């Protein structure tokens, strides 16, 4: 168009030059915030992974002791029904 | 100063009734069949004190059940002599040990149910199987309590006498 | 001469562009892998989790479920237990 069609396009290739060069500078650093994440998030599966057995066996142990108090409880009582229905019984 | 245990094998192989026989408190409860896991301490003299899942192995807690693998002191890979596939299921759990099991760890297997005798395997069937694998053997009656205290005192031997290698 | 050298500026700027549109498709494949990885350290951490939160209703509801069972039975005895000593009294 000609010269101008140039003088312009020339200009227009300039911009398109600078914003993809910035885009280029911003995924990199993106990406290295995306790597953080990831090696954090890779952390917390890990440390989980190994915290875990430990805290299960907490919920075990009270569990069964929550039981066994409870179950002895109310053998202790049976101990006391054949004491006295054998109390009576002989007399 | 605590050791960490771990039972291995299939359903009806007879690892409920070996825990429950092992250690003898019969005001604990069974969660073995509601849930899929249990958990028991049995304090023991060697001149310690242990800590032992056992487990259903099904699939809604394989996550968790496989982090015991990860912590275990010692493994106890335990088959029925009165089922045959049962013993031979037994390398397939070995390698699925390995790759779970910290190398270190101690291992031993078990021939249970010595008792019921339609007995397949013999106790030196049971230890072609042991010695290829450069692993212990004991074999128990879970019911008549053959062997059973000796199952747990063996194995945490071998464990005490590995700390002090280093 | 300057005709000429606009020209070729152009063509430089025109790759130092392309190579930038390259560098940009790249990255943001990296990024999407990155991403990938991340995704699956959240995955599991849930999963598990989703698991510890299943065991700790369950396994809890299981125990009180025995100890109502324990306690309800217990009672039942406190009962007969009272009607016994109300008759050693009698005697
Ligand atoms: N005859 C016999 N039966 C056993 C012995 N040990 C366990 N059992 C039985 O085998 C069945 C399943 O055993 P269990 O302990 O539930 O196996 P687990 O699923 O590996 O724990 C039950 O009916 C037990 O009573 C044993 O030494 N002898």
């Amino acid at each position: 168009s000609n010269y101008n069609q140039l003088k312009e396009d020339y200009n227009t290739l300039k911009r398109e030059l600078s914003d993809r060069d910035d885009e280029v500078k911003r995924l990199r650093e993106d990406i290295a915030k995306e790597n953080e994440l990831r090696t954090k998030a890779e952390e917390e599966a890990d440390k989980l992974n190994k915290e875990v057995e430990d805290l299960t066996a907490s919920l075990f142990d009270e569990a069964n002791n929550m039981v066994a108090d409870a179950r002895k409880e109310k053998y202790a009582i049976e101990i006391l029904n054949k004491r006295l229905t054998e109390q009576l019984r002989e007399k | 100063s605590i050791m960490k245990i771990l039972l291995i094998g299939d359903v009806g192989v007879g690892k409920s009734c070996l825990l429950v026989r092992f250690v003898e408190d019969k005001f604990n409860p069974s969660f073995i069949t509601t849930i899929g896991i249990d958990f028991k301490i049995k304090t023991v003299d060697i001149n310690v004190k242990l800590q032992l899942w056992d487990t259903a192995g099904q699939e809604r807690f394989r996550t968790i059940t496989t982090a015991y693998y990860r912590g275990a002191m010692g493994i106890i890979l335990v088959y029925d002599v009165t089922d045959e596939r049962t013993f031979t299921n037994i390398k397939q759990w070995f390698k699925t040990v390995n790759e779970h099991a910290n190398d270190e760890a101690q291992l031993l297997l078990v021939g249970n149910k010595s008792d019921m005798e339609t007995r397949v395997v013999t106790a030196d069937q049971g230890e072609a199987l042991a010695k290829e694998l450069g692993i212990p053997f004991i074999e128990s009656s879970a019911k008549n309590d053959d062997n059973v205290n000796e199952i747990f005192f063996t194995l945490a031997k071998l464990i005490q006498e590995k700390i002090d290698s280093n």
